[PDB]
C-alpha cells in the first residue's frame, strides 16, 4: 500500500523552505554578488543569524 | 525560460522602490497623489499580474 | 467551495474587496456578499472564535503584521500562508505645513539602513511570543508512514 | 519647546505596564511605537509626551459634516503635534496631513485552523474496511472451523 | 514597452502632462565618489539639471535623500534565495528501505528474533 502511495503521486519536495535553512546546513552553499547593497546589507548586520 | 529555478521564503528586508524627483520641484506632490491613485485603484497589481 | 471565508464587516478591507478589478476577487466578494450566513464579524476576536470553533472549514482575512501577531500567541494553534495581496504600509504622520517632518523621515531611513527596525521586529514579534521557533519543521516532513500503526 | 505625541491602545505597539499604577511620565506604556518614538527623540534630540486618543478612532471624514475625527482631526486641529501610530496612508489621508516613507509594508494574508499530526494508533489500524465486518469475518471464520471439525 | 512605460503613461493621464523618454548615457544608476562627490548616472541627472524626472527602480536610500526628493513606494520587494526546481533525482541504493519505514525494519527484525526464541522455547522444552 505505501509503495503504491509513494508510485502514485510522485510529489517532489523541497529541501530548503526558510531562511535559516542556509544556517541549519553546511552542505548546500549560498552566496550574493561581489559588490553592492547586498553587502553592505549583509556586512553591517546585528542578527546573529 | 528554461522555467527550471523557484523562489521560495519571504523576503528578508523592507525594500521598495518609488519614483524619484529633484528637491525643490512643484511636481513631487501631485506625482505622490498619482502613485497613490494608482494603488488605490489596484491597476499597480494589474500591471503586476 | 467547502472551507468557508470571511473578513471584517466594516472597514478598508471590505473598500479593497469591494472596488476590486480582478474577476477571483470580484467573485470572492460576490460570495461574501452572498454567503449564508453572514461570513462577516464585528471584532477580531469574534472572528477568531468563528475560526478555532470551525475545526478547519473557516478562514479569516485580516493584515499581514497582525496575522503573524496573532500566529505568535497562545495556544500556538494559527499559521500565515500566501505572499501579499497589496501593497500596504505604515508610515509616521505629521500635519501639512510642518518643518519635523523631513527630518522625522530622515531618522526613519536612518533606522531602515541602520537594521534596528528589524531588530525592534524579531524582539517584539519572536522573542515575546509564547509559541516555539520560527521553524516549525517537527514532524512536519513526515516522508513515508506514521509509526502510530507500526506501534 | 515641548511636543505632544499621540497614539492608541494597541497590540503590541501600546501595551499596559505591570506596575502601571507604579509608573509615571512617559514610561508608563510599553511596545513597538514607544520605542520607536524613543529612538526618533534620540536621533532627533527633542523632548516629547506620549498621549493617548479619546474617541478611539483612527481618522475618518464624515461627509456629511466634512468634519475628521480621530487623530487626524487632532492633528488638523491642533490637538496633537506628531502622530506615532501604525496609521493606514491612504489617498483622502495625504490632502490633509503629510506622511513619511513607509518603514513597515504589510498586506492580507490567510488565517486557518493549523491542524496538526492529530493520528492516533490502535484506532487507526481498524481504519479501512469497518469496525464491524471483522467480527463477520471470526464469525464466519469459527463457522467454517465448525464445518470442518 | 514594458512596465515602466505604461507606467509613466499611466502618470502622464493621471497628471496631464507631456513626457520624454530618455536614457541614460552611462547606463549607470548612482553613485557619489568620495573623492570627487559627483553623483553619476540618473542621480547626477537629477541633481546637475541633466534630467527632469526619473521614472525607473531607483533604491531609495538615506544617502539619495540629501540631495533629491522620493515619493512613496509603489511596489514593495525584499531579498530572495534562488535556488533551482526540485527535479526527479536518482534515489538509487536508498530506495529498498524507503517505503514505510527507516527505523521500524530493525524493530521487525528484532521481533523476529524474539518469536524465534519463542519458538525455540516453546518447541523445545516439551519433555
Ligand atoms: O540603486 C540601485 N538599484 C538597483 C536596482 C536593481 C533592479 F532590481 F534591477 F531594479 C538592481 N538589480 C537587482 C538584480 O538584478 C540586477 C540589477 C540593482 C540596483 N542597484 C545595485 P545594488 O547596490 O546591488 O542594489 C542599485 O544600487
Ligand atoms: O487607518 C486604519 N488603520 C488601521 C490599522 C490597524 C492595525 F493593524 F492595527 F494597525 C487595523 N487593524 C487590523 C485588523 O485588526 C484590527 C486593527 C485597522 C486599521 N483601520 C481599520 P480598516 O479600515 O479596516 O483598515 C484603519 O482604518
Amino acid at each position: 500500500a505505501n509503495l503504491a502511495a509513494f508510485l502514485t503521486v510522485e510529489r517532489m519536495v523541497s529541501p530548503i523552505e526558510s531562511a535559516e535553512d542556509l544556517s541549519k546546513q553546511t552542505e548546500i552553499a549560498y552566496g550574493t554578488l561581489d559588490s553592492g547593497s547586498t553587502k553592505e546589507f549583509f556586512r553591517r548586520s546585528k542578527i546573529a543569524v | 525560460k528554461p522555467c527550471d529555478t523557484m523562489k521560495v521564503g519571504g523576503n528578508l528586508d523592507s525594500k521598495g522602490y518609488g519614483i524619484a524627483t529633484p528637491k525643490g520641484s512643484s511636481l513631487g506632490a501631485a506625482v505622490n497623489l498619482a502613485v497613490l491613485k494608482l494603488a488605490e485603484q489596484g491597476a499597480l497589481d494589474k500591471l503586476k499580474n | 467551495t467547502e472551507i468557508a471565508y470571511g473578513t471584517l464587516e466594516a472597514g478598508s478591507t471590505k473598500e479593497f474587496f469591494r472596488r476590486s478589478k480582478i474577476a477571483v476577487f470580484e467573485k470572492m466578494w460576490t460570495y461574501m456578499k452572498s454567503a449564508e450566513p453572514s461570513v462577516f464579524v464585528r471584532t477580531t476576536e469574534e472572528g477568531m472564535i468563528r475560526v478555532r470553533k470551525s475545526k478547519g472549514k473557516y478562514a479569516y482575512l485580516l493584515e499581514s503584521t497582525m496575522n503573524e501577531y496573532i500566529e505568535q500567541r497562545k495556544p500556538c494553534d494559527t499559521m500565515k500562508v500566501g505572499g501579499n495581496l497589496d501593497s500596504k504600509g505604515y508610515g509616521i504622520a505629521t500635519p501639512k505645513g510642518s518643518a519635523l517632518g523631513a527630518p522625522v523621515n530622515l531618522a526613519v531611513l536612518k533606522l531602515a539602513e541602520q537594521g534596528a527596525l528589524d531588530k525592534l521586529k524579531a524582539k517584539w514579534w519572536y522573542d515575546k511570543g509564547e509559541c516555539g521557533s520560527k521553524d516549525s519543521g517537527s514532524k512536519d516532513k513526515t516522508s513515508a508512514l506514521s509509526l502510530s500503526n507500526v506501534a | 519647546r515641548t511636543y505632544i505625541v499621540t497614539t492608541i491602545l494597541e497590540d503590541p505597539y501600546v501595551m499596559l505596564k505591570k506596575n502601571a499604577n507604579q509608573f509615571e511620565g512617559n514610561d508608563r506604556y510599553e511596545g513597538y511605537c514607544v520605542e520607536l518614538a524613543a529612538e526618533i527623540a534620540k536621533h532627533v534630540g527633542y523632548s516629547y509626551r506620549l498621549e493617548i486618543v479619546s474617541d478611539g478612532k483612527y481618522g475618518a471624514r464624515d461627509p456629511d459634516t466634512k468634519a475628521w475625527n480621530g487623530m487626524v482631526g487632532e492633528l488638523v486641529y491642533g490637538r496633537a503635534d506628531v502622530a506615532v501610530a501604525p496609521l493606514t496612508i491612504t489617498l483622502v489621508r495625504e490632502e490633509v496631513i503629510d506622511f513619511s516613507k513607509p518603514f513597515m509594508s504589510l498586506g492580507i494574508s490567510i488565517m486557518i485552523k493549523k491542524p496538526q499530526k492529530s493520528k492516533p494508533g490502535v484506532f487507526s489500524f481498524l481504519d479501512p474496511l469497518a469496525y464491524e465486518i471483522w467480527m463477520c469475518i471470526v464469525f464466519a471464520y469459527i463457522g467454517v472451523s465448525v464445518v470442518l471439525f | 514597452e514594458g512596465y515602466c512605460v505604461d507606467l509613466a503613461a499611466e502618470i502622464a493621464k493621471h497628471c496631464g502632462f507631456k513626457y520624454k523618454l530618455t536614457i541614460v548615457g552611462d547606463g549607470k544608476y548612482g553613485a557619489r565618489d568620495a573623492d570627487t562627490k559627483i553623483w553619476n548616472g540618473m542621480v547626477g541627472e537629477l541633481v546637475y539639471g541633466k534630467a527632469d524626472i526619473a521614472i525607473a527602480p531607483l533604491t531609495i536610500t538615506l544617502v539619495r535623500e540629501e540631495v533629491i526628493d522620493f515619493s512613496k513606494p509603489f511596489m514593495s520587494l525584499g531579498i530572495s534565495i534562488m535556488i533551482k526546481k526540485p527535479q526527479k533525482s536518482k534515489p538509487g541504493v536508498f530506495s529498498f528501505l524507503d517505503p514505510l519505514a527507516y527505523e521500524i525494519w530493525m524493530c521487525i527484525v528484532f521481533a523476529y528474533i524474539g518469536v524465534s526464541v519463542v519458538l525455540f522455547l516453546v518447541s523445545r522444552f516439551s519433555p
